[PDB]
RNA sequence: AAAA
RNA sequence: AAAA
């Protein structure tokens, strides 16, 4: 409600005109200039309105002294009357903008104005003045908007549409969105873009153009912020996959919802959505359902994480890339030694942080570990590593991860005996007197993967003792498993898949496969991996 | 915490030192002579007598010991992984632990068959509640377990009369289960 | 040499004029429009020149069919003659720019043009057309410049300075420098700014306005890049202090050299220099000469590193902040236990990564260590930490570092016996038969600090046995040290300062203090710290 | 024991 | 030994 208007001065024939602001066309003002109709319309809203004119001294004298300038005397008289119901108007002198120095003097004037204002809004009525001046100022706002953020509106009184004064704030919008787009595109920063996303949502929510809850702009922005936080701060590959999958689904729904909505400029917001399309999601192994293998190390999970390393490098996040690279190589060691089930076990992970193809794998660990310590210890005790060496090493390591990942999709890590059991028991040999066991909760997908591979490697030792469990496994997983209700005994290093009831029925009761299906609906069927470490 | 564990820990510290003296030949200047060693052994034996007194009353506060009839490893729905330790016990070991669990008032029976109640009550002259419930091992909890060292047909439950013969040929097994992680 | 020109069309009285490009004013062209004089001047340089005009269909028909438009027929006839010596000119239709949708159609046209061009330069002759269009396009270039980077120039044919067509590329420059300034100011990115710095240097080098080698713009930009690389990649506090001190000295020389150099716009490049002034250097304990204490842990070095942690947080570099925070707390443990001399010793650092005020210090280590592992291990095995929790913890830890750093400037870590010796010997008690010693090379500053503190704590055990060494220490360091040419013996845990000749003279020779001064000039006098660990 |  |  306290407003400062800025405009240049000209030397053309300044006519007396009808001026109406577009957003409320019922109100018009007869003045010979754009700022004057603007200011009258604004005081028409119970606001405090003041004006300032940038007058090249050549305009000061050539125009505004010659009473032999019919329209010039017009304009000066209207200026004097502008004292009116109270509107302050005053002028600073400006050079011609002939060269570098002059444009800089114009900028310093803009700066002086901006700082000295003690009001809310500034309207840049670029209508009048040598336009050459106006083109510079529009950009000058951008600069000064991002370098005290009060409020902008930039307007243009078009004569030959009468004459409406038109918001042209969009000119500074698109350079604003250029900062947003670049900052994300090169750096993954979401700050800038979240303004536009929440921005466009509130407008369509306030005007029912698009359908929120199909835009899910609230979800998209919240997920953008969290995905950036999971990239900047080294985070479990499980969270990264979770957010990436949520963002695929959110992105498809909001893409559908856009539909040229019947003011919410559409093209830029689409340019950015494709950047995630191209930068983030399109280089990710999404057909494997990484979200579904949360508990074990898998080669596809290694693949997802390799590309996340690549993206981290694209966004100048090299140190997170080193951290993730080392953990990824522990994942590969796990897989290649058949300890994949130890994925989220802290102890095993450090026990393998110490303890032709395997030789390649171990050399690559040694070296990746070294570089990780250079980063994770501040280079202390003279163990520093510099950026160029680090990126060089990062690329070599990624190339060799590819070499290994090919040569490894061939290596059938020849799982020895995997028992399949129908209870989470720890039987040991009568030979033995003690034993140490590790039990891990499995997802239905993990269980099916382990089982499938065990059958094809021909290393499954079924001790499934109920025909209905055979029934259920064959149907629910389309895999055939022997009925052999026998004792087994875990030797050190033997493993079992287990399929179990997560409920204690009456004694002796055997549930029929229909009932097992019913339990599985409301999650009373549990899958486990059991390993004897000793 | 209390004075007693401090007593025990100090006595190890010192016994350790002079055992190491014996056990590395005194190399690197860690020798002990015969008479000092014999004195230390006697001093240490006095204090072991003292410790064994202080412990013979100590309500050594066994926490929850579940009683199970299977060597299963249930973890809370809360948990996603676990590390368990299982030890084969003798019928005497079983009886001792079970008796103490009952006297300390720390037994959490989940014995889900009356035939086991029958068996425990006869063979050990101890009466144990019948409770067909789930329990879950929190880290640091223990279970006594009694299981058939045979996997019969499904639905089969043995009469106590047959279980006597089972017990005859070491076909009934006693176990201790501890969750370390 | 292949160029595409873009301009709108208007409906005013298009006069026949004298047009000259400012940068070469000897050449002029009589045409009724700005693009036409532009294109003729350009083909005047053996270039391929083509034109495109954005003509609101209202301009297409109202103006360019009415042969009863004197000047309109003028303009169309001149257009036809523009076929001339070969210049292609053609038009796309544009809306009035009445609203959001129309400005977006104008943008899509700009895009179409830009992509379809197969030449080198595009000149945006915003002179003609409803200026309202021109204001939008200037920003539109910025957007599209940063989102194929070929070449821009934006020009304006000013009538009433005749008439020179003026480069107004600066309008897009300042929004370019707005991206540079923001990206650095919020994120410390130097990429953008290094263009301008090398940019301005080459111009002043090519025109002798400023004095390079007093600007040292080459040094300033190279140091900017390395300082960013030392921030992004956790690096020894020694390198950080080195670059910060080099950048203070470079910055002062270049600040002196600027001097309103007699085209190299000056104000923005100054705005950024102050940002380092304010963001980086002005919050740093520079009066202590951190560069001079490279080998030991000191409380001032802890202070420098605490503020570097603060800056890391200001630039969204939280994970480097955690890493540096943990190493800093090991530095504090070192200092508070009197092991400061172990600063760059890897073994001791991990031995203290395991092994009221001390209780506060150790609790803070425990917790900082935890959070460091959350980051440095990818949150694996369910040890993740999220951004908000991490920043919360970072601020609490910094507050407690201040608490400790005050309560510690009081705690006189009561150094026990420090021998002062004049040779790097390892004497042990006759009681003893073996011993393990640690020797560390000291800077003249470190030596003087240790000695000064030893004297004031009254814990110096001088065994200096040559009067001239007493002479030299007193002069070179203004400290008084007893002459006591005695045996000493290191007990486990005793320490010695040592002042030694780094040369083996003839036997028996004692150098006079003048000679010791001479040796010290060409670095033949060595300072050491010696510690008996066993 | 400024390299007995 | 889908909690002998």
């Amino acid at each position: 409600k306290k407003i400062l208007i800025v405009s240049f001065l000209g030397k053309g024939r300044y006519y007396e005109t009808f001026y109406y602001s577009i957003e409320h066309s019922e109100k018009m003002v007869k003045k010979r200039l754009s700022p004057l109709a603007n200011a009258i319309l604004e005081k028409e809203n119970g606001n405090d309105v003041e004006i300032i004119f940038f007058v090249t001294n050549e305009v000061k004298n050539e125009f505004l002294y010659d009473e032999n300038n019919e329209y010039a005397k017009n304009i000066l008289n209207e200026l004097n009357e502008i004292k009116n119901y109270g509107i302050k108007v005053s002028y600073r002198d400006i050079p011609k903008g002939k060269n570098y120095e002059e444009l800089e003097i114009i900028m310093e004037e803009i700066e002086k104005l901006l700082l000295d204002f003690k009001g809310n809004k500034v309207i840049f009525d670029l209508t009048h003045g040598l336009r050459h001046m106006a083109i510079f100022t529009s950009s000058t706002v951008f600069y000064f908007k991002n370098l005290n953020k009060l409020e902008m509106k930039i307007v243009y009184g078009a004569y030959e549409i009468g004459v409406p004064i038109l918001d042209i704030t969009q000119t500074l919008e698109l350079s604003d969105l250029t900062i947003a787009l670049e900052e994300f595109e090169r750096y993954g920063i979401t700050e800038r873009m979240i303004i536009v996303l929440k921005n466009i949502q509130k407008i369509v929510a306030k005007n029912k153009l698009c359908n929120l809850n199909e835009l899910k702009f609230s979800s998209l922005s919240r997920e953008l912020k969290l995905f950036e936080e999971l990239l900047k701060i080294p985070s479990p590959p499980e969270k990264i996959a979770n957010s990436i999958y949520k963002i695929n689904d959110i992105l498809e729904s909001s893409i559908r919802e856009f539909k040229l909505c019947s003011l919410f400029f559409i093209k830029p917001i689409q340019k950015f959505l494709v950047d995630f399309q191209k930068i983030v999601l399109e280089k990710l192994p999404l057909d494997k359902k990484i979200n579904k293998y949360s508990n074990i190390a898998t080669l596809e999970k290694v693949e997802f994480m390799k590309n996340i390393i690549k993206l981290l490098i694209n966004w100048k996040m090299y140190s997170e890339a080193v951290i993730h690279l080392r953990e990824l190589l522990i994942d590969i060691k796990l897989i290649e030694n058949g300890k994949y089930f130890y994925y989220n076990n802290k102890d095993f992970r450090e026990k393998y942080w110490m303890y032709e193809l395997p030789k390649k794998i171990e050399e690559l660990l040694k070296n990746v570990k070294g570089w990780r310590n250079s980063v994770a210890h501040g280079g202390r005790a003279n163990t520093s590593i510099n950026q160029k060496t680090l990126e060089e090493n990062l690329e070599n390591a990624l190339s060799m991860i590819d070499e290994i990942l090919l040569s490894m999709k061939d290596l059938k890590v020849n799982s020895k005996k995997i028992y399949l059991l129908n209870s989470t028991i720890m039987p040991i040999p009568k030979d033995n007197q003690e034993g140490k066991f590790y039990i891990l909760k499995l997802t239905k997908n993990e269980f099916k993967v382990i089982l499938e591979n065990a059958i094809k490697d021909d290393v499954l030792d079924s001790a499934i003792g109920a025909e209905s469990v055979i029934e259920f496994i064959k149907d629910k997983f389309e895999l055939t498993v022997p009925l052999k209700r026998k004792e087994i005994y875990f030797e050190k290093g033997e493993s079992a898949l287990v399929i179990k009831l997560e409920k204690r029925p009456e004694e002796g009761k055997i549930y029929t496969k229909e009932e097992m299906d019913f339990m599985e609906e409301n999650n009373l069927i549990g899958y486990y991996y059991i390993y004897r470490e000793g | 915490d209390k004075e007693l564990p401090k007593k025990i820990e100090e006595l190890l510290k010192n016994v350790k030192g002079w055992r190491n003296s014996v056990a590395h030949g005194g190399r690197a200047n860690t020798s002990i002579n015969q008479k000092t060693l014999e004195e230390n052994l006697e001093n240490a034996l006095s204090m072991i007598d003292e410790i064994l007194l202080s412990m013979k009353d100590l309500k050594v506060n066994s926490k929850k010991i579940y009683l199970l009839n299977s060597t299963i490893m249930p973890i809370p729905k809360d948990n996603q992984e676990g590390k368990f330790y299982i030890l084969k016990l003798t019928k005497n070991e079983f009886k001792v632990i079970l008796e103490n669990a009952i006297k300390d008032d720390v037994l959490d029976s989940a014995i889900g068959a009356e035939s086991v109640i029958e068996f425990i009550k006869d063979k050990f002259e101890l009466t144990v509640p019948l409770k067909r419930k789930e329990i879950y091992f929190e880290k640091g909890e223990s279970a006594l377990v009694i299981k058939l060292e045979k996997r019969p047909e499904e639905g089969k439950i043995y009469t106590k009369e047959e279980m006597d013969f089972m017990e005859e040929n070491n076909l009934i097994g006693y176990y201790y289960i501890y969750r370390e992680g």
